[PDB]
């Protein structure tokens, strides 16, 4: 589990996080259930950083994460399925649904919002290449979000 | 030296090496001929087949068959 | 573990038996071995994927009951 | 040369649909870093022709006979 | 396998036929016994021609006298016992196979599953296949087509196609599965069987009614989802067909959805090579497709869609046999999906158009020419740049849009010295040309 969440961090590789975590989980297969709460959530969370949300569904409807279902297991889940609707509003929905199940600053937070900052970077570049000059008015009405928000992301990603 | 076979009768006028016959069936036609099914499997093919025993078997009639 | 636990490989492949002996097999048939156990007609890694990799290479020298 | 080849077969940089079939008289006296697995990957004995076998074969060979 | 050690050929020939009359209804099980302690005799003497023929006998006594259920628990035995000779259990089970397809009954679906029992554990490739590949088709016959049944010809195909096909059987086999599937309307799995099956192929050249049938089977497949650069391909792989087989009407309405599908598909360079070579066929010009598709193709028209419904549209009222035409346009939902995919289909195609001969084009104009709104225009302006078609910049406050790349002022600079030294060659041109027909002109 800490190798996976070294490698988590070093954030070069989420795949072999992925093994660890589930090593990890498999060590604690009904035997320690905090800390197979905390490894199971940690490999779906390095999972859905993959961006491949579509084994997310095989693996949370696998029979040890059914034993372990709970509801910050079902609150990782909509985030998958947030990433695959590629919403980042969605994804914030999830996030403001189960707030103080994924309000953790150790790799769960620090991951979420590195994440929300890279649906809000691809929404943003994914719209903006037929624009010129486009009023950032009309950008947020696309990306459905408030003025602030978005011109404080669109300024982050230029400076 | 590689390239002067003498002209030889086919693998079937050898009689009890069926089971030789279909080991180099499944050795060299099979990975060329269907590399899809072994996609699906996502495996490489093998290497190499060992032929051994009595100096008579049929081992120069097989390799002159196949050439 | 490289490949991710032998790219999703079962639980019911322990390496206690093939593993427990004695018989050199060096860390590069070790990685031979590894990348060797991949038959799969079917989705995943599995047991009876394994056995054709995993009964193949089987392990001669042996009789360490004399000495213990 | 036997190195050589060694290296050159399975060594670094491996082959592409190229299979290789050998054949002996000797199987014991071979050097066992060849046939390890990954070099060889099957063993295959040509026992003895079988009677029924023997018969097709003799009939084989007693084809353009007059008799 | 093994060499025969005591025959019996006298002692089955002298008492088989007896037993039969001594048993002749069946209700005898005594006589069922001791053929098979005689079977069992001869299988221990390694004998096989008579242990099939004891089990062919047996299985003809069960026929006559119509036990079913002591069939069942008869062959189940049989089968089961030692597994006996393989050569005699693969008869007997080419026996029940023909026996089970001549009388209808209701348990005879019962009697197919319990072959199919016996047969499946194992030796399928090894002493006879064919009989569980007719069993699985006499069970989808049974069931008169459903999910289940079409799920297990699905699960079966595989391991006898890979070891002994037959180059029409085998093939009809999997054209009479994949319709099954078609009709479960899986996609997924009916795209994965058609595509490792449709590599077979250099048997077409002599197909009657195959390779059109396993065609006809897939369009719906692949148009289901979104597919329509294949659609084109195989529709004229159909065309092809009539060819050699001269009937007009399947022949016609093959070229009207050919020619209609192959303009339909995405713009692509592919695509631009198969209407070139579509073009210009001299078969091809006695349909109204022909006018379409020499309208359509090329030249750079403005295709506007509210006039080519009624310009080139006469094909989803009436045309020559407007039998494509209908199941492609006509239909209700699908027919208006389609519709949509011809309205959007022109929309790209005239931004592309518009993109080779227009750099600034006003909002309104194009919005106007799309026969959209801007916002709907600039979607789908955007729907082209996000993949890489165009190179268009847009200021949407202005509303207006170019097309034309910034010329660096090092290339800039590089193609007007081009130009000089076009000009500097042609000045040497001229001056040779105008020189020498100075002589030839003053030669007087
Ligand atoms: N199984 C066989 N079937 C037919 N002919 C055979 C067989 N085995 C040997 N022969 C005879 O032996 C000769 C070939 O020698 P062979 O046994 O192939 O050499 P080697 O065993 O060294 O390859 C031929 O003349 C052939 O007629």
């Amino acid at each position: 589990m800490q190798s996976g969440i070294i490698h988590a961090a070093e954030e070069k590789d989420w795949k072999t996080a992925y093994s660890y975590f589930y090593e990890a989980f498999e060590g604690y297969d009904s035997i320690d259930s905090p800390k197979a709460i905390t490894s199971l959530k940690y490999m779906l969370l390095c999972k859905i950083m993959l961006n491949t949300p579509e084994d997310v569904q095989a693996l949370v409807s696998g029979k040890l994460a059914l034993r372990y279902a709970g509801r910050q297991t079902e609150a990782l889940k909509c985030v998958a399925q947030a990433s695959k609707n590629r919403s980042l509003a969605d994804f914030e929905k999830a996030l403001t649904d189960y707030r103080a199940e994924l309000r953790d600053d150790p790799i769960i937070s620090t991951h979420l919002a590195k994440l929300y900052d890279n649906l809000l970077e691809q929404n943003l570049i994914r719209v903006i290449e037929p624009f010129s000059r486009v009023q950032i008015e009309h950008i947020s009405s696309l990306i459905k979000l408030s003025k602030a928000d978005v011109e404080r992301k669109l300024s982050q990603m230029i400076l | 030296m590689s390239h002067e076979d003498p002209g030889n009768v086919s693998y079937s006028e050898i009689g009890g090496l069926s089971e030789q016959i279909r080991e180099l069936r499944e050795v060299i036609e099979l990975p060329l001929t269907n590399p899809e099914l072994f996609q699906r499997v996502g495996i490489i093919p093998p290497k190499g087949c060992l032929l051994y025993g009595p100096p008579g078997t049929g081992k120069t009639l097989l390799a002159r068959a196949v050439a | 573990s490289k490949m991710n636990l032998s790219e999703e490989v079962d639980l019911e492949d322990y390496v206690a038996r093939p593993d427990k002996i004695s018989g050199a097999d060096i860390n590069s048939i070790c990685q031979e071995s590894g990348m060797l156990a991949v038959r799969e007609n079917r989705y995943i890694v599995l047991a009876k994927d394994f056995e054709k990799a995993y009964k193949t290479v089987i392990k001669k020298d042996e009789q360490e009951h004399e000495f213990y | 040369t036997l190195m050589e080849l060694l290296n050159q077969m399975d060594g670094f940089d491996t082959l592409h649909r190229v299979k290789m079939i050998m054949a002996t008289n000797r199987p014991d006296t071979l050097d066992p870093a060849l046939l390890r697995p990954g070099r060889l990957d099957r063993k295959i004995h040509i026992d003895l022709p079988n009677e029924q076998a023997r018969l097709d074969i003799l009939k084989i060979h007693a084809g353009p006979i007059t008799k | 396998i093994v060499k025969m050690e005591v025959d019996y050929s006298a002692t089955v020939d002298q008492r088989l036929p007896e037993c039969a009359k001594l048993a002749k209804e069946g209700r005898l099980q005594e006589v069922i016994e001791t053929l098979l302690s005689l079977e069992k005799q001869t299988r221990t003497a390694s004998d096989m021609v008579s242990t099939s023929r004891i089990l062919v006998a047996v299985v003809k006594m069960c026929y006559e006298a119509k036990e079913w259920d002591l069939l069942n628990e008869n062959i189940m035995l049989l089968s089961k016992r030692r597994s006996q000779l393989k050569q005699a259990v693969a008869k007997m089970v080419q026996q029940c196979c023909t026996y089970v397809e001549e009388i209808t009954d209701l348990p005879i679906k019962l009697r197919l599953i319990d072959t199919l029992r016996m047969v499946t554990e194992g030796k399928i490739y090894v002493e006879i296949e064919r009989a569980r590949l007719t069993k699985t088709l006499a069970t989808i016959k049974e069931q008169n087509g459903d999910v289940k049944e079409a799920a297990s010809i699905l699960q079966e195909l595989q391991v006898e196609t890979y070891g002994s096909m037959e180059k029409k059987e085998r093939v009809e086999f999997i054209l009479e599965q994949m319709r099954l599937c078609l009709a479960v309307k899986d996609y997924i799995r009916t795209q994965i069987i058609s595509k490792k099956i449709n590599t077979k192929f250099f048997q077409e050249e002599n197909t009657e009614k195959l390779k059109l049938k396993y065609y006809n089977l897939m369009i719906q497949l692949d148009q289901h989802e979104g597919s329509y650069l294949s659609i084109c391909k195989h529709y004229r792989a159909i065309y092809d067909t009539p060819c050699i087989q001269a009937e007009s009407e399947k022949w016609q309405q093959a070229l009207k959805s050919v020619v209609l599908y192959v303009i339909l598909a995405p713009f692509d360079n592919e695509q631009s090579d198969l209407v070139h070579r579509i073009s210009g066929d001299k078969k091809l010009e006695e349909i109204p497709k022909y006018k379409d598709l020499l309208k359509l193709f090329t030249t750079m028209e403005l295709m506007r869609w509210s006039t080519l419904v009624e310009d080139y549209g006469m094909e989803l009222r009436k045309g020559s046999l407007e039998s494509p035409a209908t199941d492609v346009f006509g239909s209700t939902e699908e027919g208006e999906k389609r519709w949509k995919d011809l309205k959007n289909r022109v929309v790209e195609h005239n931004i592309r158009i518009m993109a080779k001969y227009y750099t600034r084009i006003t909002m309104k104009r194009m919005a106007q020419l799309l026969d959209l709104s801007v916002d709907e225009s600039e979607a789908f302006l955007s729907n082209l740049v996000v993949n890489k078609t165009i190179f268009a910049k847009v200021d949407r406050l202005a509303g207006i849009i170019n097309f034309q790349r910034p010329k660096d002022p090092n290339n800039l600079l590089n193609d007007w010295s081009q130009k000089l030294n076009s000009l500097m060659s042609l000045v040497n041109k001229t001056t040779h040309l105008i020189a020498k027909e100075e002589m030839i002109h003053n030669l007087q």
